[PDB]
């Protein structure tokens, strides 16, 4: 029994896996979109400035 | 945040600059006022007060 409960933590693992990469390339985009914004506020700051 | 920095410093400049303009054209008129106000009576009245004064 224990030889397939091993299969199906590993596969439950890679799932997990999966999933926190699939998190961590929306967080990468956000914040280059993000810091896009923030780059066009500077710009407009300067012009105020 | 570095071409953010960039475009602080290019903001920076321009508003030190405007600074330095407002400061030297004040003290042009500061200077140019003082070839008629400061007197030998107005430099002794303030002698008097600063001496005097505590």
């Amino acid at each position: 029994i224990a030889a397939q409960k091993q299969k199906v933590v590993e596969k439950e693992a890679e799932t997990e896996r999966k999933k926190a990469l699939i998190e961590a390339e929306k967080v990468a985009q956000v914040a280059e979109i993000t810091y896009g914004q923030k780059v066009m506020e500077k710009e407009t700051e300067k012009k105020i400035s | 945040e570095k071409r953010i920095s960039e475009i602080e410093d290019a903001a920076f400049l321009a508003r030190e600059k405007a600074k330095a303009d407002a400061e030297y054209y004040a003290a042009h008129k500061y200077a140019t006022s003082n070839k008629h106000k400061l007197t030998p009576e107005y430099l002794e009245l303030k002698k008097y007060q600063a001496i005097a004064s505590n």
